[PDB]
């Protein structure tokens, strides 16, 4: 068809909660997008029509990655953040103004998390610090900041309190809750191989953020950790050394001369 | 020699730590007992 | 730049040997001033 | 033209190559017959 | 008073123009060298450029045209003088342009006068004039037309100049076209640095990577800079060492933001000892001492608390001085209490983001110090001396701790305790090996340049 | 314009023939700014290239060489650019033509070397890439419309 009812039948099915319409109906749209040469916010031309469209662009593509996100498509979201990249990161007032725009920063950022790279992740702040003013006041970019710092930091148990309490708050990142959960009880399993010796497993339980004994003892067995009376027991190139330093000091001592 | 333009100055509108002092600690509270 | 076709070619190389030449007297001046003392 | 250019900056290069590997053969013999006439002397 | 600073002008581009004749990098060292002293006094002044291009431009170059518009729209007091001195001056000072047979300026004559309306117009605050020139003259009829190996050093400043007033003006005024405006700004840069870098030229590599890479911090982009380096080799030759200092502070910088400390304090250091002390480098070492002081705090190592007591750049370290206070104490409420009142200063020198980064090697030296002073201690009193929470929140900071590095101790529920371990004996395995190995290298290849470099005089005996 | 070629980047990995089409349009005449994330993920546009379904391998070869070229594997953007056949123009006021063609003919003069160190008595009518052949052979006969007799010659030596 043309583009306007595509945009009616990707909001009506938005609305519906019909994600894999959404995901159906977005393919047809990209190609009149290009048509209309719609894609890329071509700088050059200020004109006011073409900038009309600009935030049904916008529109189009937040409802793209929200799809993404609700269907278990992370890489879909990451491609349609991209896409969306030049119209939220720019000067230009009436492209860069969305209620959603934070919404989608903290889903982008606690992606990034859920990948564990921590260089993007910080690399991706740096950038957001630098393109938004006031970044830390904004709670829903708070979230993914604090997540990591408090991380970074060890408190865990203000970590897993946030995830656990980020329930409704923004209602999109409980897709997120069960890898980000993941990620910190396989850290706090490697912090605690080291640390603890002859640790009694009741006290693993709630150490461990679980809740059944049985996931416990799963998780444990998972590390291969031997369970004996519930009392876990972790027990667990450069160059030669001398012959190469020495023949290096004589060849760099003899070859000048 | 180069003026590093690009770098402005900022503009402004026999020692090694001991930078904290003890005081008088004194603690006669010991010696009350 | 512009231009293509067998000039630039011989500029390139042209240039690529005067930088040969320019690091390699050098390097020779230095041997032979030593070559000379000892 | 050019190419008289190019092949007479090559022909240069590759003497002043010839000089260089003269240089250092001659430094080590010139060490060699140094030692040598030290101790003949 | 207008004669003798034209004579003087006259000598310095006689100067430059040995090199027409020269063909040698030589001659346009000392052309800026004496470039800068010129601007120091101002002796270039204003009225005299128009007189020197009037009796030096002859009326068939395009380039007095615009050259006239942008020094001056005004000022008409078109001298006739030395209209006839033609022949009188050098050849040097011409070209007969056997296209049209017109005698013509020279290339790098005119480049060094458009160099000059570059420096005038900047020092004389005329931004927005200046950054008309920029994006009308010097870029589409200067930059694009001489293809020659010779200008190489003016086409560097000329850069600089450039992207200097171009971001300048960006950032002091507000407009909605800049977005526009320095993307086309940043691809006719890195254009240009490709064709320099397939010239083998040097100078103009180093400069325009140096810009490219000043653009993407001061844009804020960081991982497209880190993967613009990382695919580039930064020239190590007749690269003058204040645009080593500039590349290797900017490289610190990109290294940095990504958690390659020890990477990042290296180049740094590097920065620090590549750059001229002189009073007019004082902002430069300034700004780098600051990200210095900041990548050895994040490092783990304390900086010597001495070292904040410099010169002139001492007054600015006072924020990051209370900041490696407050690490050393590791109390963190007197870090939260100096980063919320210094935040910003901090934001202002761009190293807010680096120093929030501080709180968890507050937690980490923290915990050295009371493990470094208790062979076992209670887990109560860890907390109490670590101004914390209950018992869970302090083992897991000690569990996270032990297995980073630090701390090699060890922990036992039954009660409380924190029995940490001796310190292994470091004369004893293999540590001070790399250490000496890393100190005879330093020595060896600093023995070895300095062979090299004595040994010139050898001939010059 | 853009600041980053993500945007562009997303839709190579998609599966209708127009919208890599235009992506390799728009990343064409953008990849002078941005070849550091393009290089990113060459493989990606080398495979796009690989596939023989493809409308447009011409371009993705095109495009996959002035990545390469910009990376400074020369002889690799050769290889690519002469793949692109009349894609990659010859004629255009451009240093990725200029560099490629002298890049190209580096590789002719060489492997020509080879073929009359082997097999002396001519380079023979067919051994070499008939694509590289073919370059040189344009590129001589152009010097020769400009006049150029004593170069043309030297380089046929």
């Amino acid at each position: 068809p043309s583009l306007a009812e595509l945009t009616k039948s990707l909001s009506i099915a938005f609305e519906n909660g019909d994600y894999a319409a959404c995901e159906k109906l977005l393919p047809p749209i990209k190609i009149e997008l290009i048509k209309n040469n719609l894609l890329i916010p071509d700088l050059s031309i200020q004109n006011d029509i073409y900038l009309n469209d600009l935030m049904i662009t916008k529109r189009i593509l937040e409802v793209g990655a929200l799809a993404s996100i609700q269907t278990f498509n992370f890489d879909s979201f990451e491609n349609y953040f991209n896409q969306l990249k030049p119209y939220y990161f720019s000067n230009n007032h009436k492209l860069s103004e969305s209620d959603k725009k934070s919404k989608l920063i903290s889903l982008y950022l606690l992606n990034l998390l859920s990948q564990n790279n921590t260089t993007k992740f910080h690399s991706e702040l740096q950038y957001l610090d630098k393109h938004i003013k006031n970044l830390e006041d904004d709670s829903l970019l708070s979230y993914p900041i604090k997540l990591d710092r408090w991380l970074m930091e060890g408190s865990y148990q203000k970590a897993w309190d946030l995830l656990q309490s980020g329930s409704q708050n923004i209602s999109e990142f409980d897709s997120f809750t069960d890898i980000l959960k993941s990620a910190i009880r396989d850290e706090i399993a490697k912090n605690t191989e080291l640390s603890y010796d002859f640790l009694p497993l009741s006290n693993i339980k709630a150490l461990l953020f679980f809740n059944n004994e049985k996931e416990t003892e799963k998780f444990a067995l998972e590390r291969n950790w031997p369970i004996v009376n519930s009392k876990v027991y972790f027990n667990n190139d450069q160059k030669t050394n001398i012959i190469e330093k020495a023949m290096d000091y004589a060849i760099s001592i003899e070859n000048i001369v | 020699d180069d003026e590093f333009e690009d770098f402005p100055i900022d503009t402004w509108a026999e020692n090694w730590d001991d930078v904290e002092v003890d005081d008088d600690f004194t603690n006669e509270l010991k010696a009350e007992l | 730049t512009h231009e293509s076709g067998i000039k630039p070619y011989f500029e390139q190389k042209i240039q690529e040997t005067e930088l040969k030449i320019r690091s390699k007297t050098e390097n020779v001046r230095r041997l032979e001033a030593q070559r000379n003392a000892l | 033209d050019i190419y008289f250019k190019l092949k007479k900056l090559e022909k240069e290069y590759e003497l002043l190559t010839l000089q260089e590997d003269y240089i250092k053969d001659e430094q080590r013999h010139l060490k060699r017959e140094l030692k040598r006439a030290q101790e003949e002397v | 008073a207008e004669e003798d600073q034209v004579q003087e002008l006259l000598k310095v581009l006689n100067e430059i123009s040995k090199t027409t004749l020269t063909l040698d990098p030589r001659y346009i060292w000392r052309s800026l060298k004496d470039l800068s002293s010129l601007r120091n006094q101002e002796l270039l002044n204003a009225e005299t450029l128009c007189f020197t291009v009037n009796v030096l431009y002859p009326d068939s170059s395009s380039f007095k045209k615009n050259l006239l518009k942008f020094i001056t729209s005004n000022h008409k007091s078109s001298v006739p003088g030395s209209a006839e001195l033609r022949n009188s001056y050098p050849a040097s000072f011409y070209s007969v342009n056997t296209e049209k047979k017109t005698i013509e300026v020279t290339a790098e004559i005119n480049c060094f006068m458009h160099l000059l309306v570059q420096l005038f117009l900047w020092d004389s605050k005329e931004l927005e004039q200046l950054v008309e020139f920029n994006r009308k003259v010097v870029i589409p009829n200067l930059l694009c037309y001489y293809n020659l190996r010779s200008l190489n050093l003016i086409n560097a400043k000329l850069w600089f100049y450039i992207y200097l007033s171009h971001e300048t003006l960006a950032r002091s005024s507000e407009e909605i076209n800049s977005d526009n405006q320095n993307i086309i700004l940043r691809s006719t840069m890195m254009k240009f640095l490709k064709i320099a870098s397939l010239k083998h030229d040097n100078e103009t590599k180093a400069m325009l990577i140096n810009l490219i890479l000043r653009d993407f911090l001061n844009n804020g982009e960081v991982d497209s800079a880190s993967d613009f380096i990382s695919k580039l080799e930064y020239p190590h030759t007749d690269v003058s060492s204040s645009l080593e200092a500039r590349y290797f502070f900017y490289l610190s910088k990109i290294n940095a933001i990504q958690l390659d400390y020890s990477t990042a304090n290296e180049y740094i250091i590097a920065a620090i000892r590549k750059a001229p002390h002189n009073s007019k480098s004082l902002g430069f070492l300034q700004q780098s001492n600051k990200l210095h002081c900041c990548i050895q705090l994040l490092m783990g190592d304390i900086p010597e608390l001495s070292f904040f007591h410099q010169s002139n750049m001492q007054k600015s370290l006072l924020p990051y001085y209370h900041l490696t206070k407050a690490v050393k104490l590791g109390d963190l409420k007197k870090f939260t209490s100096t980063i919320t009142k210094y935040k910003q200063l901090l934001l202002k020198d761009d190293t807010y983001q680096l120093c929030v980064r501080l709180r968890s090697n507050v937690i980490k030296t923290g915990i050295r110090i009371i493990s470094l002073t208790y062979k076992k201690i209670s887990l109560r009193d860890i907390c109490l001396k670590l101004n914390l929470d209950s018992e869970q929140t302090v083992e897991y900071m000690v569990s996270r701790a032990i297995r980073d590095g630090v701390i090699e101790a060890k922990i036992n529920h039954e009660d409380g305790f924190i029995e940490t371990t001796e310190l292994l004996n470091i004369y004893d395995s293999e540590d001070p090996q790399q250490v000496f190995d890393e100190r005879i290298k330093f020595a060896n290849q600093l023995h070895d340049e300095y062979l090299v470099s004595m040994r010139y005089p050898e001939d010059k005996k | 314009s853009l600041t980053t070629a993500a945007p562009l980047l997303a839709l190579l990995r998609e599966n209708q023939d127009s919208v890599k089409t235009y992506a390799l349009e728009s990343i064409n005449n953008v990849v002078d700014q941005l070849w550091s994330e393009i290089s990113n993920e060459l493989p990606d546009i080398e495979a796009l290239y690989d596939d023989d379904t493809f409308s447009d391998r011409e371009m993705a070869a095109l495009i996959a060489s002035k990545v390469y070229y910009n990376l400074g594997e020369y002889e690799s953007a050769v290889k690519y650019a002469l793949a692109a056949k009349d894609r990659f123009d010859i004629d255009e006021k451009s240093q990725f033509v200029e560099t490629i063609v002298s890049k190209s003919i580096e590789m002719y003069v060489q492997e020509a070397s080879k073929q009359y160190t082997k097999d002396e008595q001519f380079y023979t009518k067919d051994i070499i890439d008939p694509k590289l052949t073919s370059i040189f052979e344009r590129m001589i006969e152009k010097c020769l419309k400009a006049s150029e007799l004593k170069l043309a010659l030297g380089i046929a030596l």
